């Protein structure tokens, strides 16, 4: 009754950086370490919402540093993934855990260099963050990084793990795959005609399925990049790869009105007479998406 | 800025209210929490309030806001699902177990002041009742999935695409095809997208001080595929 209603104001009043209101109810007996019914502190919505002054007292007068919510937040996986850098070191100096774990495995170092918060990142790896910490997905911190285009992260995180410099531009192994079987190769192959390319001449495996069944080259004629096509069957891609996928990258270009892709599948032998999983061929997949040119071209291809 | 958009700028509440039936068995489910499309972050913890669920919580994930996910700048122009709120959209469903019976969806997804609501029914048919489902054969965990959308030009709306892997309890995997269509709810203009992907975590928890059967869920999504 009157303690949880008291909590209740100082969980409102330090997620709205009320700092006056947080000194009168701490006054009025107000507890620090008040939890709402999923485990959410004071300190975690000043920690999240960047109310440094909240903090420093909330802490000074015992809150629990390490308190986690039910979803395995601490307030340090708060504040390293909004970019709040003052209170991430408050926290570290009040004996945070920097290799927290949410519920998802994601340390603070995760999280900060997902966000893409360079400086935190240091800070963190200053107090002992483990680099080479992978979430229940398989994913480091530097994975996420460059999952997000966070290249100075990358950079970074890669030299922490002693991997040597360049992490910006990708880790060492072109044929890594991740939990969904994608490799650099399938990231690339929605539009990075560059990447696509650099990736090949560097080894990539042009023929790689995901978890799904998937090639690069279904990837590229569901996204429509008649240029990457063109590179994946130059360096050898399988035009007729289904296998699992129910489907060939054929049928993909003929229900997405992709003609230019449509011939140079064919150019590329590309199999008219194959069935997806519910018996339909490309021409008739152009039929039912109302592509004319793509329909004509199939018929005539027999 | 946007107008759908600028809704998702900041935490926003959720309330997810299911109706179900599965093979005449009648059940609800109810779930609160936050969403944060900046990070494409869900925390949501659900009850079954009318007393033991009869399926297992991780199939029906994907039926209880997509409008959450992180859709990064270069690609706003993309982001269907923001652009048809306040007032929301349709997201209907069918979910095929493989050998096994099939789910088949209809929710409503909108803003009710400044919650954003998902309510849905649920009807399922034709399970085994030895099956994964209806036997509880299904690990309490989750997988990470790509989501594939494209636009539906012809409906003014999006086609949504994706198989959800769920780990049996003897090591197998029992797969569910999802094929989803969405469709708004007004008749203010949306944004149709070009062909692209989401890309998902989750973890589901337990909440050790909820008596009631319920699932904590943690979720991180992000569309990407667009340069």
């Amino acid at each position: 009754g009157p303690g949880s209603d008291l909590g209740k104001k100082l969980l409102e009043a330090a997620r709205a950086g009320q700092d006056d209101e947080v000194r009168i109810l701490m006054a009025n007996g107000a507890d620090v370490n008040a939890a709402d019914d999923v485990g959410v502190t004071p300190l975690h919505l000043a920690a999240q919402r960047g109310h440094l002054e909240i903090v420093e007292v909330l802490l000074k007068y015992g809150a629990d540093v390490n308190a986690a919510d039910l979803w395995g937040q601490t307030p340090l996986h708060l504040a390293a993934t909004a970019g709040h850098l003052e209170i991430v070191e408050v926290l570290l100096k009040n004996g945070a855990d920097v290799n927290a774990r949410d519920n998802i495995g994601h340390t603070p170092l995760h999280l900060a260099a997902w966000a893409g918060h360079l400086e935190i990142v240091e800070v963190l790896l200053k107090y002992g963050a483990d680099v080479n910490a992978q979430d229940k997905f398989g994913k480091t911190p530097f994975d996420l990084a460059i999952d997000n285009g966070n290249e100075d992260i990358a950079e970074v995180l890669q030299k922490a793990a002693g991997g040597g410099s360049g992490g910006g531009s990708g880790g060492g192994d072109v044929n890594a795959y991740d939990e969904v079987g994608w490799t650099p190769l399938h990231r690339a192959a929605w539009g990075h005609l560059e990447l696509v390319e650099k990736l090949l001449k560097n080894g990539a495996d042009v023929n790689a399925a995901d978890i799904d069944g998937y090639t690069p080259l279904h990837l590229a004629a569901f996204s429509g990049h008649l240029e990457i096509v063109e590179v994946l069957l130059k360096y050898g891609a399988d035009v007729n790869a289904d296998d699992q996928a129910g489907f060939t990258p054929l049928h993909l270009a003929a229900i997405f009105g992709h003609l230019e892709i449509v011939e140079v599948l064919l150019k590329n032998g590309a199999d008219v007479n194959a069935q997806d999983k519910f018996g339909k061929t490309p021409f008739d997949l152009a039929i039912d998406n109302g592509n004319e040119d793509i329909a004509e071209v199939l018929q005539k291809a027999a | 800025v946007s107008k759908g958009e600028e809704l998702f700028t900041g935490v926003v509440p959720i309330l997810v209210e299911l109706d179900g039936d599965v093979n005449g068995h009648k059940f609800s489910v109810s779930g609160e929490g936050e969403g944060d499309a900046t990070y494409g972050k869900l925390t949501l913890k659900f009850i079954c309030t009318t007393g033991k669920l009869p399926v297992p919580w991780p199939t029906l994930v994907t039926t209880l806001v997509q409008c959450f996910s992180r859709y990064p700048d270069h690609m706003k122009q993309h982001d269907f699902f923001k652009s048809a709120m306040p007032e929301g959209y349709v997201q209907e469903r069918t979910i095929f177990f493989k050998d096994d019976g099939n789910y088949k969806t209809r929710a409503e997804v909108k803003f009710e002041g400044d919650t954003l609501v998902n309510r849905i029914e649920l009807k399922g048919i034709d399970f085994k009742e030895d099956g994964n489902i209806l036997g509880h054969k299904l690990e309490y965990n989750y997988n990470s999935h790509n989501v594939y959308i494209m636009a539906d030009k012809q409906k003014n709306g999006i086609k949504v695409n994706f198989k959800i892997r769920h780990n049996i309890e003897d090591g197998s995997v029992q797969l569910a095809d999802h094929y989803q269509q969405n469709t708004p709810i007004g008749d203010g203009p949306v944004l149709l997208p070009d062909n692209h992907y989401l890309s998902t975590q989750s973890a589901l928890s337990k909440d050790p001080n909820e008596k009631r059967d319920h699932m904590v869920l943690l979720e991180f999504v992000t569309a990407a595929g667009i340069t």
